């Protein structure tokens, strides 16, 4: 399983860098255009950016939580690859690097970072609380998956809701769904991750003891723009302006001075899109409370 | 339950559509394509249907020749070690 | 051009090794089945029941063991042994909700070693 | 009748007696087109 | 008949479709012939590998069933000697259940054998006939049966019923039957009248598929 | 080791001869020489550190924790890390099992200077890094 | 007796006379020149004089 | 396939063609493709020998030769391996001494000892032996604990 | 490339890479340049070069994996949140202690390096 | 948890209870596996304790590994249904076993070729109100009837005896000895736990040798 | 309205006609009979071509498979001594190529291409069960050394169907409107691959743009002014 | 008259022509 | 010496007889199922003929012509088993083709005749990759025009061919050939399986009688 | 071409098999497939 490209098409891109042109017809910093479109359930959302195309799925159940934080519900994230999404991949492989390159980043994206509140998990304290799940589902691979995923999992969360809970002891007393409405969820903050993409047009020298920067940075890698990069760096912020995550490991080396200038960049990208994702939240909502409206006065 | 159909060039001397069951003896399981399992409880009942029909055709009536033979085996066992 | 061509017969124990299908088709010729049953011609089927439990001996019934109901099984040339143990979960007409199962684990032990293979 | 009948050893290994005579000497010569 | 279906919507992947029936909406993936492993080739026909991802958690047992009958009908479909010491790997995701998982594995093993049929039409590979599967169930109160039921039906239902036949000559003669997985308590007299319906209905299904797929593919044909 | 089958001969004629000739001559009875070095670990309760005249190279770290001497039988806990292995391989496992048996808790040791009280004692944790062999 | 065998020359036109001359008679024969070698592992061999010296410095096997 | 690897102590193996090595009966026994069907018959693994590096490939990584009766299999001796550095180079490799005995330092940093035989006696003044896995069955003990004192 | 890690004390990832670049060295294999690495935290708006693990669980902490003596990265890798605005001034720190680093590498290296020929001739 | 298994809900646990010289014998059987080429059956009850276990051959295999000049043996020790022995106890068992065999087997016989050992510690009665060293015997026994099913060139029915928590296994009618194992036990008891071993093995080896002769 | 099919329908023609095979059409080994066993329409083959007609099924696919006397895009990937490794597709199995069939074929000259190149070639010699072969010079060449190793260049991937309208169609609109604008190479390759070459790496972009759009919407009436409009998006600059 | 050299140190994991001599990374 | 359990200890190394008045010395030599084992008794040495296998003793004797005796010992089964019938160099083998290269070709060993048919079949099973394989390389397909070689014109897989030995190779697979004019082809069926079943037309061609078809396989001499 | 001969010369149904997609279209290969563009 082995992705073949001629190095004559790798000078060719290389070459197109150095007269400042990238193949999709973006801008070097430039991102994709993003669609978001939910399915019936809550917590089911399809996002797709171009080609990349990505769905996940939240839900949640009962069950106690650990020894470790007794006081807190439980949550994980599945991020497990199908070869449906390109023949690249093994069945599950969940032992590959740059699935653990997925995986880490969306582990400390949401879990270390701890946008949802697992505290708002506990039902009754060491006993019943819930056991939320995000099931990754890749569909076809243009990269910026770890993006997608970002994005992908943090609109599920802000589309999901759980039912209705009564605690007697034991007698806990799950309330059935259309009598008693679902209820969201706690999102303390909402993060987005950016890909960047790097490219040496020099040997290794000229980036060591070439004092001159001379390295192309660019956003979202399309599938053959990937496959030559450098190195390999992905930052994560919020709106207040707090930064996330940053991982760079290794590859390419790489001027500080360029990373902050990077990162600022970042900013203005995520900002909008957020906003974009809030609207649709409230307006698909408003379409399910305007079909409401046109529910009970059907009915 | 297999149900195998038949070539004229393999006889040897002493269409044809042959049900076989209790299968077993890995060139009957090879070679057998079209097949049938069932679950039966003695009087007639029915836990379970199983076909994978990829060789023969089915006929109606291997089916309920099967049947037929599914309400004896399940029920001498039932009845031959009376627990 | 209409040719005596003769053909090689084999000892019936290389043809089957050879070809599976063409044995079992001269098996069909006669009618009758590699493991040499005519058509019909079923296996037998020969069990003991709770040996292995621990309730085998109604009148002295032992101390470390741990088991339910055990079945033996043999028939024709494949022996398979059952058995049954249980847990307890503290616990907070004919529809399907009414109906649960057990949890089986099967092995066979068909000389791989590895992981669990995805017939069992 | 569906009532057990519990095969004879014998038959069988006349059988395999049959099946090994059928075989081997009639798969000699194929005379054909 | 609230079916739908979409052709060549991937990208990177040889063929692609998804099904949408009622509730369950199921895509699946086809990449094929492709060069095959070491531990996986046969020198005669061609070797399928089938991953079928949930919507739900991840794959286990409850999953591994729902593939392998879906190995036994797909092995006749495919003209097998075409491609030899070859690989096509097939991969289906379930996204929506509209059945319970817990309960039932019903609609879906219905779902994704229409599903990966026409994934093979966009993977163009030699096939050998045509095919269809829908659910029946029978329900327990009424003793009706009704063909495509619902989940809810599907509680109240006694038994669950899936039938895969194989469709020639414009897909009109039943060619064979693929799949019949009978599953609740029956009878003899039932089932009969089991097909009976299922006899037509597939068919009538295949009726609508025959112009979807040329309706699709004529405008990505030339003339 | 891959030897050569010359070798082989001559080194097994060589030590079963009758005056007995090690490869090295030792006496038979001799071992070779070694260095031994501890307490080395400060955040252990012991630490270890010895060297094999072929470069053969291990690491015994100590660790204690105190413990309820009733609800638990073994007292004292062997665990083993070879280098450049799998924890699935023989010589591992066997070794490992092994030194649990040479240290079973009345056997040769004398669990009773483990003991803290007559409640609990000292859950001990023989912890083995063998760099190489 | 399958063995290889050596035929010198001073010049690379009297081996191009022996040459094509043994090669419409023998065929399998082996030509080393500095400007053409054919057929290296012919049972036969026709070389020039420093080649033997080249490849006898550093050994060939084909000797 | 025709070809052997072979351990040097460097980076990569050396390789060593099929007819790369001395034969039994020497050239008279000329080539044969049966001798690949008996690879295993003259060599096999681990074993220790006399060897002449010829050249290189584009790498570095370089192949060896037998050009002499005096390069060949090992025997009646032991092995014994340094590093590479403390050997120091000369015109000459072979060396005898008293006790009847003889190093053969490798370059590399490889050292095997064995009795000197006639043709080590020969230097300083049958050949179907080259693949056994025989020795002298004449070894004192004399000679043997001389060995490890060297 | 075996790493043995056995007694553990915070900065733990830029603690690796310092180690590394002994070990090619070691061998003497080819390379370009040193490479070193070190962990610096922030407390609220304070700097702390190499902290300890008891300062690691206590704030927000950056490794950086600095290639020689440039300004160039090797390692860049955040886990807790960090205000941006601190960042560029927070990269700039880490730099006089990652040069500290290869240098104090260097000598310690040519202090054997003068053990060996010395003795060696 | 585990992916790949139903081991049931999580939370569940299995159910609880509290309180509230002699003959050893054997039934040994062959010929009953038509996977393997050697099998052999063993049932075992001594005084309190009942013990049957099955020994299962395959051989010769292929090796994709590389060439050897001889036979390469592999043996797994594998709980059956209740008696669950721990996982590192029995691999020593199993590098106690090999070791015997390599003073058995002619694998000089069989250039690249493999031997597959499956043991199969299936059940066992300890019904007595080092608890596998009371078994090890009885294994080397129930190795060398199936190896000898599938017919394969060994030099001895060599056979171990047991004299309390002592192993020793023997040869040539007991007059040397191919394999030791010793637990706590006295002090300079050998040369009585030479004994009793000794007279099991010749008890043993001639109840082998009748299952086999007079088959 | 066409003579669309279906595998498992009924096939047309009558038995009795002596027909030469096209492909999607499958004879039984087993039981002789024929019949069609892909997706698509048929177009059957008029009469008057020597009394032997012929039928094909218009099928479609990305994935291509090989077959013989045809033209396709290579990329060297190993140096399997006297034969070439070679690759068509990306997963698919890799093709066998001689080192000596070569259109100056010389078997004391080893030629000089290397690990990761782009050659023309044709497919020579390939069974359905066998490790296929090529050859970029052929004796259909007829001694022509037409085919060849590329330079630079660059390639993009199309599905099939498309660049059999590239290879045997001039009313394939796509080559007149390039030409219409500068002058360039082509090399067609029947595995999906297409190899282009300018002067300029601008007009490249732009005729890589076009032709990734082109393809995808695959109305070959709407591509005047949809290829135009990418020079003046180069244009823009 | 010995069997083994058994010397102890405890506490410490260690004990602890001129031409240019030059470092990767160096001018 | 007639029934054998392994570790029967059977005769020594030499035996004697007088043949009327002029002695004559026995040689019993180890064959398979034997080997020499010395046995100090009470002080003093004894090499003995050991049964290691299960069946019965045969002593047999032949000498090499193109007063002691040798006597070769012989030891079988006797009332299923291939480890005994393991393939040595030069064999007659009976395998199935698994794969074609350009290279060569692969097959897996099933069955091993024996001299003066007699056969063993492996009792393997091939759907676990248990089984011994070896390789046929295309050059040793034969030796009339060993050069310029077709492998695609005489083997597909899955198919039936008498080959010969040639040697043990690695311990992956093996040296294998069919260079001659009675080896070569067995038996396959038609389109390897998907048709009916083919009968060598000659040595050197293939055939089928239903079909009309035939195809090029390096026949056996039938 | 003069090098080699100059010193000899100085002294139950009508089935007819698949085929490819060459053969489908009618000049049959003569068909150049490099092209480059010329002047305009």
């Amino acid at each position: 399983k082995d992705i073949e490209i001629s190095a004559s098409e790798s000078k060719f891109i290389l070459e197109a860098l150095r007269q400042n042109y990238r193949l999709d017809g973006r801008s070097f910093d430039q991102f994709r255009d993003v669609e978001i479109t939910f399915g019936k359930e809550f917590g089911d959302v399809s996002v797709k950016m171009g080609n990349t195309k990505v769905h996940c799925r939240i839900s949640c159940q009962i069950a106690q939580p650990y020894e470790d934080r007794p006081f807190e519900g439980l949550f994980v994230i599945s991020t497990e690859i199908s070869p449906m999404a390109g023949s690249q991949f093994e069945n599950g492989n969940i032992t590959g690097e740059d699935e653990v390159l997925c995986s880490r980043i969306i582990e400390k994206s949401v879990r270390r970072s701890g946008a949802l509140d697992v505290e708002g998990l506990c039902i009754v304290a060491g006993s019943k609380c819930w056991a939320v799940r995000a099931d990754v589902h890749f569909l076809d691979c243009d990269g910026g998956f770890i993006d997608a995923s970002c994005i992908a999992v943090m609109a599920g969360l802000m589309h999901f809701k759980k039912p209705d809970i009564t605690v007697h002891g034991e007698q806990i007393i799950v309330h059935p769904v259309n009598e008693r409405e679902p209820v969201p969820l706690g999102i303390l903050h909402i993060p987005i991750c950016v890909t960047f993409s790097f490219f040496n047009p020099q040997d290794t020298e000229e980036n060591i003891k070439g004092e001159t920067n001379s390295e192309i940075s660019i956003i979202d890698a399309t599938l053959k723009e990937e496959l030559l990069r450098d190195g390999v760096l992905t930052v994560t912020l919020n709106k207040n302006r707090e930064v996330v995550q940053v991982s760079k490991a290794g590859g390419l080396p790489m001027d500080a001075l360029t990373l902050m200038k990077c990162c600022h960049e970042a900013y203005s990208i995520i900002e909008k899109i957020t906003d974009q994702i809030l609207q649709l939240l409230k307006e698909d909502s408003e379409k399910r409370n305007k079909y409401a409206a046109m529910l009970t006065s059907e009915n | 339950y297999g149900i195998v159909e038949l070539d004229p060039e393999c006889q040897l001397q002493n269409l044809n559509t042959v049900l076989i069951a209790d299968l077993d003896t890995e060139a009957e399981e090879t070679s057998i394509h079209s097949t049938i399992s069932i679950l039966a409880a003695p009087s007639g009942n029915y836990k379970q249907l199983t076909l994978v029909g990829g060789g023969a055709k089915i006929t109606p009536e291997m089916i309920k020749r099967s049947l037929l033979l599914s309400r004896v085996r399940a029920d001498d066992l039932s009845t031959r070690f009376n627990i | 051009e209409t040719i005596e061509i003769h053909p090689i017969t084999f000892p019936p124990e290389v043809l089957a090794r050879i070809s599976p299908e063409l044995s079992l088709q001269r098996h069909l010729s006669l009618g009758i089945r590699p493991c040499l049953r005519k058509y019909e011609e079923f296996r037998d089927v020969a069990i003991e029941n709770n040996t292995l439990s621990r309730y085998a001996d109604a009148g002295n019934i032992d101390t470390k063991n741990n088991i339910l109901g055990s079945n033996v099984l043999k028939s024709g040339k494949t022996i398979v042994i059952t058995s049954i143990t249980g847990g307890i979960i503290e616990e907070t007409e004919d529809i399907i909700a009414n109906y649960a199962s057990v949890y089986p684990v099967v092995e066979v032990e068909r000389g791989r070693v590895g992981a669990c293979t995805d017939e069992e | 009748d569906g009532l057990p009948n519990k095969v004879k050893t014998e038959d069988i290994r006349i059988r395999a007696q049959n099946f090994k005579s059928a075989l081997a000497n009639l798969e000699d010569i194929i005379f054909e087109i | 008949m609230s079916v739908q279906a979409e052709i060549g919507i991937l990208d990177h992947v040889d063929g692609s479709s998804e099904f949408v029936s009622q509730d369950t909406k199921v895509i699946c993936s086809v990449t094929g012939p492709i060069e095959p492993k070491a531990r996986q080739e046969l020198p005669t026909q061609l070797a399928l590998e089938i991953i079928v991802r949930p919507a739900k958690g991840v794959a286990t047992t409850r999953e591994k069933v729902l593939e392998d009958k879906l190995r036994a009908v797909l092995t006749p479909l495919i003209t097998r000697h075409c491609y030899p010491r070859q690989l096509c790997q097939i991969t289906c995701q379930i996204l929506e259940s509209g059945e319970d998982e817990a309960e039932f594995s019903l609609r879906e093993l219905s779902c994704c054998i229409n599903a990966a049929f026409l994934a093979l039409v966009d993977a163009g590979i030699a096939l050998n006939s045509m095919c269809a599967s829908i659910p029946i169930a029978i329900i327990k109160d009424t003793s009706d049966i009704i063909v495509d039921p619902t989940a809810e039906q599907l509680k109240i239902s006694l038994s669950v019923h899936t039938l895969a036949l194989e469709f020639v000559n414009g897909g009109k003669v039943v060619k064979n039957v693929l799949l019949l997985d009978s599953n609740g308590d029956f009878n003899e007299d039932q089932l009969f009248s089991l097909l009976e319906l299922g006899e037509q209905k597939c068919q009538e299904l295949v009726t609508n598929i025959r112009r979807i797929i040329q309706d699709n593919i004529s405008p990505r044909l030339v003339v | 080791m891959s030897l050569s089958v010359a070798e082989k001969s001559y080194l097994y004629d060589s030590l079963a001869s009758t005056p007995s000739i090690r490869p090295d001559g030792r006496l038979p009875h001799q071992f070779r020489p070694i260095e031994i070095f501890t307490d080395f670990l400060p955040s252990s309760n012991g630490s270890s550190r010895i060297i094999a005249s072929d470069g053969s190279e291990c690491i015994v770290s100590i660790k204690s924790k105190v413990v309820d001497h009733h609800v638990e039988n073994e007292l004292l806990q062997v665990d083993v890390d070879i280098a450049g292995q799998r924890d699935d391989a023989l010589v591992v496992e066997t070794i490992t099992s092994l030194l649990n048996k040479v240290l079973k808790s009345g056997s040769g040791v004398d669990s009773s200077k483990l003991q803290l009280t007559k409640k609990y004692s000292f859950k001990i944790f023989v912890d083995v890094l063998v760099i190489s062999s | 007796n399958k063995q290889r065998v050596i035929y010198t020359s001073p010049i690379k036109a009297l081996s191009n006379q022996k040459y094509r001359e043994l090669l419409a008679e023998f065929g399998d024969v082996g030509l080393m020149t500095g400007d053409i070698t054919i057929n290296p592992d012919a049972g036969c061999l026709v070389m020039t004089t420093e080649i033997l010296r080249s490849m006898l410095y550093r050994g060939s096997e084909v000797m | 396939n025709k070809r052997w690897k072979v351990d040097i102590g460097g980076k990569q193996h050396a390789v060593l063609m099929l007819g790369s090595v001395n034969l039994p009966g020497g050239i008279l026994r000329r080539k044969s493709e049966s001798d690949e069907l008996q690879m295993r018959s003259f060599l096999k693994e681990g074993d220790l020998l006399n060897a002449e590096v010829q050249s290189l490939f584009q790498d570095g990584s370089a192949s060896l030769h037998t050009r002499s009766l005096k390069y060949g299999k090992l025997r009646n001796g032991m092995f014994c391996q340094v590093p590479s550095s403390l050997i120091v180079r000369a015109k000459n490799h072979t060396h005898n001494l008293p006790g009847n005995i003889t190093v053969v330092l490798g370059v590399n940093g490889y050292i095997w000892l064995r009795k000197t035989s006639q043709m080590d006696l020969a230097r300083d003044t049958s050949s179907w032996q080259i693949y056994s896995d025989e020795n002298d069955p004449s070894i004192s003990n004399n000679i043997r604990q001389a060995i490890c004192r060297y | 490339i075996e790493i043995h890690v056995l007694e553990q004390d915070g900065g733990i990832m830029g603690s690796l890479i310092n180690g590394i670049t002994l070990a090619l060295i070691d061998a003497g294999i080819s390379m370009f340049d040193y490479i070193s690495g070190i962990s610096v935290g922030l407390y609220d708006t304070t700097p702390l070069l190499d902290t300890n693990s008891l300062e690691e669980n206590a704030m927000s902490t950056v490794t950086l994996g600095v290639v020689g003596k440039s300004e160039k990265l090797s390692l860049l890798l955040v886990e807790d949140k960090i205000p941006l605005d601190r960042l560029e001034n927070v990269l700039a720190i880490g730099i006089a202690g990652a040069h500290r680093v290869r240098d104090l590498m260097d000598e310690e290296l040519r202090k054997h390096a003068q053990k060996r020929v010395s003795n060696a001739s | 948890q585990d992916r790949r298994r139903l081991l049931g809900p999580a939370a569940a646990k299995p159910m609880a209870f509290s309180n509230t010289e002699s003959e050893q014998e054997l039934s040994l059987h062959t010929g009953f596996i038509e996977n393997c080429n050697g099998s052999a059956l063993v049932e075992a009850r001594s005084l309190g304790h009942q013990t049957s276990l099955i020994t299962a051959v395959y051989g010769p295999r292929s090796i994709r590994g590389s060439f050897t000049s001889q036979g390469t043996i592999s043996i797994q020790l594998k709980n059956g249904l209740l008696e669950k022995y721990n996982t590192n106890e029995l691999k020593e068992v199993s590098s106690f076993l090999m070791g015997i065999f390599n003073s058995v087997v002619n694998l000089s016989r069989y250039p690249k070729s493999g031997i597959d050992i499956f043991v199969y510690l299936t059940y066992d009665k300890d019904l007595t109100n080092s608890q596998i060293s009371s078994l090890i015997p009885h294994c080397i026994t129930s190795i060398t009837l199936a190896l000898a099913d599938a017919g394969i060139e060994l030099v001895d029915m060599a056979g171990a005896g047991e004299a309390n928590g002592t192993v020793v296994s023997f040869i040539k009618n007991g007059e040397e000895i191919v394999g030791f194992w010793k637990d706590d036990g006295d002090d300079e008891d050998l040369l009585e736990c030479l004994d009793r071993c000794k007279e099991q093995y010749n008890r043993y080896r001639d109840l082998m040798i009748s299952c086999l002769m007079n088959q | 309205m066409s003579t669309f099919i279906f595998p498992g329908d009924s096939f047309p023609v009558d038995p009795t006609t002596p027909v030469k095979l096209g492909p999607g059409i499958y004879c039984d080994p087993n039981t002789q009979e024929i019949r069609p066993v892909n997706t698509g329409v048929l177009h059957v083959s008029a009469k008057g071509k020597s009394g032997v007609q012929t039928a094909y099924i218009d099928y479609s696919s990305k994935r291509y498979i090989p077959s013989v006397n045809d033209f396709v895009i290579g990329v060297i990937i190993g140096t399997f001594s006297d034969s070439y490794k070679v690759s068509l597709q990306n997963f698919s199995s890799s093709v066998s190529l001689s080192y000596m069939a070569f259109p100056n074929a010389s078997k004391k000259n080893r030629p000089t291409l290397q690990v990761g190149d782009l050659v023309y070639a044709r497919v020579c010699t390939a069974e359905k069960e066998l490790e296929a072969e090529i050859e970029c010079f052929d004796s259909t060449t007829g001694r022509d050394a037409g085919f060849g190793i590329l330079e630079d260049g660059m390639i993009i991937d199309v599905n099939l169907n498309f660049a059999r309208q590239l290879l045997f169609n001039n009313d394939f609109p796509l080559l007149k409107v390039l030409a219409a604008h500068t002058k360039f190479e082509v090399a067609i390759g029947l595995n999906g691959k297409i190899w282009v070459k300018c002067e300029e790496l601008s007009n490249t972009l732009a005729c890589y743009r076009t032709i990734m759009e082109c393809c995808q919407k695959n109305d070959t009436a709407a591509f005047k002014d949809i290829a135009k409009r990418q020079f003046k998006e180069i244009l823009t600059v | 008259s010995e069997v083994i050299t058994i010397t102890k140190r405890n506490g410490a994991f260690q004990n602890s022509s001129d031409s240019q001599i030059v470092t990767p990374g160096e001018l | 010496p007639e029934i054998a359990y392994p570790g029967k200890l059977i005769c020594p190394q030499y035996g004697t007889e007088n043949k009327d008045g002029e002695d004559i010395i026995f040689n019993y030599v180890p064959g398979p199922g034997t080997k020499l084992i010395q046995y100090e008794h009470n002080g003093r040495t004894l090499e003995a003929i050991t049964a290691t296998l299960v069946g019965t003793v045969r002593c047999e004797e032949e000498k090499k012509t193109d007063t002691v005796k040798n006597i070769l010992v012989s030891v079988l089964p006797g009332t299923n088993d291939f480890a005994n019938n393991l393939p040595k160099e030069g064999d007659i083998v009976l395998t199935r083709v698994t794969r074609l290269s350009l290279q060569r070709a692969n097959v897996e060993i099933l069955a091993v005749e024996d001299k003066p048919a007699t056969f063993s079949v492996s009792q393997a099973s091939s759907d676990l990759g248990e089984t011994f394989r070896g390789i046929i390389r295309s050059q040793d397909v034969r030796s009339t025009d060993r050069d310029r070689v077709k492998v695609i014109e005489c083997f597909k897989p899955g198919d039936i061919v008498r080959a010969q030995v040639l040697s043990l190779g690695d311990g992956t697979n093996y040296y294998l050939t069919t260079a001659r004019n009675d080896l070569g082809v067995v038996f396959a069926r038609a389109a390897n399986g998907a048709g009916g079943l083919m009968y060598a037309t000659d040595w050197q061609m293939m055939t089928s009688p239903v079909t009309g078809a035939t195809e090029k396989r390096k026949c056996a001499k039938p | 071409m003069s090098a080699n001969n100059g010193v000899t010369g100085k002294l139950p149904n009508l089935i007819i098999s698949n085929v490819g997609y060459s053969e489908l279209r009618k000049p049959e290969g003569v068909i150049s497939g490099r092209k480059t563009f010329g002047d305009n």
